[PDB]
Order: structure tokens, then sequence, then C-alpha cells
């Protein structure tokens, strides 16, 4: 029983609140992630200190 | 070009001719300054459909 704090498996509060288990078997769930990330380092000026973000 | 640089003349008279003078034309090559409107090129597009951003 591989147990995780999943929000996918919290639905409610109090008395309405239930919970999911998923009996999955071999390749139930398949995560392809595709090489597609990408990222950016915008600096910027104007201020008293270089402001980058990300 | 001096307009009258040639002008008739009376050998028998003896009358004052308009002092001429030479003047300056000046050409002109105007500048013009062209660019490109901004291109949005997003990552996100290209990579959907996987394609080189």
């Amino acid at each position: 029983i591989i147990i995780t704090d999943s929000p996918a498996l919290v639905s409610g509060a109090a008395e309405t609140l239930r919970h999911s288990t998923l009996g999955l078997t071999t390749g139930a769930i398949l995560i392809e992630q595709n090489q597609d990330f990408d990222s950016t380092v915008v600096d910027g000026t104007g201020k008293q200190n270089i402001t980058r973000q990300y | 070009k001096i307009q009258g640089l040639v002008r008739p003349r009376d050998p028998y008279s003896n009358a004052d001719v308009a002092a001429k003078d030479l003047r300056q034309l000046v050409d002109n090559t105007i500048k013009v300054a062209s660019g490109t409107p901004p291109i949005n090129i997003p990552p996100s597009m290209l990579r959907w459909i996987q394609k080189n951003p």
C-alpha cells in the first residue's frame, strides 16, 4: 500500500470528507514527460538593485 | 548655370550692363529609417509542436 498526501485523493471536509484508493495494475498510469522544458532569466533596471526574475 | 552669360552687345553704343554673379546649387540625399515591428516568438508554441524555438 503506497500512501501519499495527494490532494487528488481527498475531497471534502468533516462529514463530506471522502478518501480515494487506487488499485493500479501494471502500466495502469503512464507519464510521458515531453522534452519541451524551457526557462528564462530576465533582469531589470530602474531600481536600487538589479531586479532579476526566473 | 549662369542664365545670361552670353548677351547681345552693341559696339557702337556703350551702355552699362547689370553686373552678374555666380551662385551655387546644392543636391540632397535624405536618410530613410526603416525597421521591423515586434515579432512575437513564444517558445511554448514551437515546443508544443516539437519545433526548435
